[PDB]
């Protein structure tokens, strides 16, 4: 009973209003064979948005589900079949996101920057 | 360093201050809780102490009644053995 | 505490534990002034229940009180405990109010325990101090996967500094030599203590100590239990 | 499993903060449709007024038998309620305050519809 | 022959820290003091030299 | 699918904020409504004592069998709570409050209701 | 057609936070035949917790509802069979509590006297 | 009707702001072959996070339920099959956990310290 | 008789009030406190150096 966890990471987030305002992006995607990435770090450094708090995910046409990955953390939120959906979100300073679906599709994304709560629109 | 020498004579008006209280004032022990109980329903309990003077620690007193209902076998005590009656403080 | 309990039989246990706030008798650093007005004192008390003083054989007996082949129908009938606090009343009371040794009970003393995972056969596993404390005594117990050897499983045990230099590294009979002078006989097999009363491993004043053993043999779910004792303020 | 970045992306600015003057809403409907898109225009209420911004919006489906779409025109964003259901649903809209609204029903529907400017956390019930 | 800045001989007391300290602070903190961070090295390097 | 703009759109005031008071709630029930539609006036509340408008609403069908409506006067809302659910709605309500609920049960049902002056979001368990 | 009420209460709330810290109550229920009375109006004077403003309200393994109920109030907020949840509550200074449950079972319950908002495991 | 409680227990919690920053812990957990503990003492005492204040619990591809458990708390949120999900808990400066599940598998888990409302992404 | 006999011991002062009242196997943990092991069967010490 209850054995020890060996190793854990430790990581810093992006949890605060930025010095600028609410700024999202919008980033429609096709995924058609297997990943996408995507990679803020440029408008990080440039002047632009300081880092994405919350993914504004829209599927509703979709047949499939649709997963989001940052690397730098491990976070894998994946987003269901016939859903739209606010998603709270563990991103750090490096703004690179591995998304994912199975076959098709055109999903819009907003990656947000500013705190939105988690809701889903149908459920079940 | 000129803040060591106040540092220094904290520890002395604070020292003059413990021979104060340890040699005139009274000791008490005295109880606060009993209870006795069955582990299957309960197991983990809160104790309010006495509020009153300068606290210097606790002494609890466990006691248990283990039973062996097996039929043939017997168990023998561990290496910690009934320092293990209290999971936590 | 019976050494052993047979089929049908029934043993009485008893136990006494003295939770320390203040170090010593003589010595009130670590003391709690409880004559505030809105007082939130409070000392809770976990109990062993019916399924982690009973081990099986085979299992790992760290936490269990007894262990054998009758293990599983083994159980307690009751537990009875009695709290007693011990205090001083009748403080001396001046013009400008109380006289009291202000940064004695501003001083905490603490006793946490941990347990860390992550073992590795000839290679030295360090388990770093908390720079905020002065610790005045350590207590290592390798529990090897529920097995406990008298040391023949570590190659040494150590205190090592910042920088790599090692306090005490010695074989698993001479840190046993070294609590022999403290507390007049042996601790149980895989249990290992280590004294700082005389200068307590402050770890901000000189650099950042760490804990080290390294072990000869690790099982599958060995893990390090550490238990600490320190003193703790605002200075 | 190949990577593959993209070209181009966009970026706008929002609402999400207090108003300096109070809470207010806007009631968008007399939207009897079935059959077309419903522009709402809150431009006109933008700087002739304090209205600064939509933050929130409120779509009541009660007696709706399809689904509502509302699009915003420069985020894109594009928030559907479903059939018979209602609630609240936080939006990403800039100053330039545009709506598109649609339909999938069976006949005009009289979907009421509210333009919050402040925050409201989601719920679908 | 006394010295203000001698602390002893400076191969034995370069890396030693003085008699209270409990922890040491830096000896500067543009954005802190910049005239006492240069006396500050010029006050450790009259230890190194003795005068 | 042609985009067509509308005539004209309402805006009212809400109390959105804290209350310089404490937090309180009103309490309505006794709801033997063989009639269907029952008044709540608040008015007289808000002027002789201290409470300063409604924020958030409580209702409570957890035995009703059919659905509970509530309307707000000068907004226009109708907030319909489901048929054996209970929650929290948030609310558009001016500083003028009035309200009207309704009913579609099988006999009267009692439902307990709580007028609650400040914010909790939205759950409906 | 078109009726006006007559009588209706008026009480005050716990609804900030507190000068003390976040505190929960651990109160593990057992009923087994009919009602269960909680009664924190001790704590609530000898210098403990202020006032509760949530409920953490464990059912997994309870086969049916609970009930919880405020006696000043008359809220009676009332969880579901396999879910866990979080509640607020409206209750006074004094806080009295009646806990009801169908028959039978044990299940823990948390008074939590800082805000969280809802949320229940499964829905549905 | 109206049996009054003997023993409550009181203690105390982790709800504010850090002063350092939101910090979140990746702590992937290997079951089928015990219960796993996690002990995060270490990260307190030593500099790094000062408290877990929500869960993060990602079962996607799990077939059961998982249930992480606080000792001085008695909290025991059971997240369910294939669900994500952000989940507030009642944790004190100990930072022990009891992580169970049914029978297998790898769960992505973030201890976050920063207060995220709940959210599960399917929901019945 | 080892302590079978005794509900408890104590000391009292001029209000009545107990300034220890223990069991007899507590009055006999704090003998082993300073003696390091128990008096005989049926002595009972108390320190007040």
């Amino acid at each position: 009973m209850a054995n020890q966890q060996i190793g854990g990471s430790t990581v810093t987030y992006n949890g605060a209003i930025p010095m600028g305002g609410p700024v999202a992006i919008n980033s429609v995607i096709e995924i058609a064979g297997t990943e996408v990435l995507v990679d803020l770090k440029l408008d990080y450094a440039t002047g632009k948005i300081s880092g994405v708090q919350t993914l504004y995910i829209d599927l509703r046409d979709f047949l499939g589900d649709v997963t989001v990955t940052m690397p730098d953390t491990g976070q894998r939120i994946t987003a269901r079949a016939g859903t739209q959906g606010y998603y709270p979100v563990l991103s750090t300073n490096l703004m690179k996101f591995i998304v994912s679906a199975t076959i098709d599709g055109k999903f819009p994304m907003n990656f947000i920057n500013f705190p939105i709560a988690l809701g889903v629109w149908p459920s079940g | 360093q000129q803040a060591a020498l106040r540092n220094q004579q904290a520890m002395a008006a604070n020292l003059q201050a413990r021979q104060i209280v340890l040699q005139q004032s009274y000791p008490v022990i005295q109880q606060v809780e009993t209870q006795t109980f069955d582990p299957a329903n309960r197991s983990v309990f809160d104790v309010t102490p006495a509020n009153v003077g300068i606290v210097k620690g606790f002494l609890v007193k466990v006691t248990a009644a283990i039973k062996n209902n097996h039929a043939t076998e017997a168990v023998a005590l561990t290496d910690f053995g009934p320092a293990n009656l209290v999971q936590r403080v | 505490a019976p050494a052993t309990i047979a089929a049908g039989a029934t043993g009485e246990l008893t136990m006494y534990y003295w939770v320390p706030l203040a170090y010593s008798e003589t010595d009130l650093t670590g003391a709690v002034l409880a004559n505030v007005p809105q007082s939130k004192q409070r000392l809770k008390l976990e109990f062993a229940n019916n399924n982690t003083a009973f081990a099986a054989v085979g299992a790992n007996p760290l936490e269990a009180i007894y262990q054998g082949a009758g293990a599983a129908d083994c159980e307690f009938e009751e537990i009875s405990y009695t709290v007693y606090q011990s205090y001083l009343d009748q403080l001396p009371v001046g013009q400008n109010g109380y006289i009291l040794p202000l940064i004695d009970l501003s001083t905490l003393y603490n006793l946490e325990n941990s347990a860390q995972a992550g073992l590795t056969p000839n290679v030295d596993f360090v388990v770093q101090y908390a720079n905020l404390y002065r610790y005045l005594s350590t207590i290592a117990v390798f529990d090897n996967g529920g097995s406990f050897n008298a040391g023949t499983d570590i190659n040494y045990l150590s205190q090592r500094t910042a920088n790599f230099s090692d306090t005490r590294k010695l074989d698993p009979k001479t840190w046993a030599a070294q609590t022999r002078r403290r507390i007049a006989t042996d601790f149980p097999k895989g249990v290992y203590y280590c004294d700082n009363r005389d200068k307590p491993i402050y770890t901000l004043q000189y650099g950042n100590v760490g804990f080290v053993v390294n072990p000869k043999t690790v099982n599958q779910n060995a893990r390090l239990l550490m238990g600490y004792e320190y003193f703790t303020s605002r200075t | 499993n190949v990577n593959n970045p993209n070209q181009m992306t966009v970026t706008p600015v929002y609402n999400g903060c207090d108003s300096g003057e109070g809470p207010q809403s806007v009631r968008g409907y007399f939207d009897a449709v079935a059959g077309e898109n419903v522009k709402y225009d809150l431009t006109y209420l933008a700087d002739t007024q304090g209205f600064t911004g939509v933050q929130c919006i409120y779509i009541d489906n009660a007696e709706n038998d399809g689904a509502f779409e509302i699009d915003v025109e420069e985020t894109g964003q594009r928030i559907k309620c479903p059939a018979g259901k209602q609630g609240y649903f936080p939006l990403l809209v800039p100053g330039r305050a545009k709506f598109v609204a649609r339909h999938l029903g069976s006949g005009k529907k009289s979907v009421p519809l509210f333009f919050l400017n402040f925050t409201i956390a989601q719920g679908v019930w | 022959q006394v010295a203000s800045n001698w602390e002893g001989p400076p191969y034995m007391t370069y890396n030693q820290p003085q008699a209270g300290s409990v922890t040491l602070p830096v000896a500067g903190y543009i954005s802190s003091q910049l005239n006492n961070y240069a006396e500050s090295l010029n006050d450790y390097l009259a230890s190194q030299a003795g005068v």
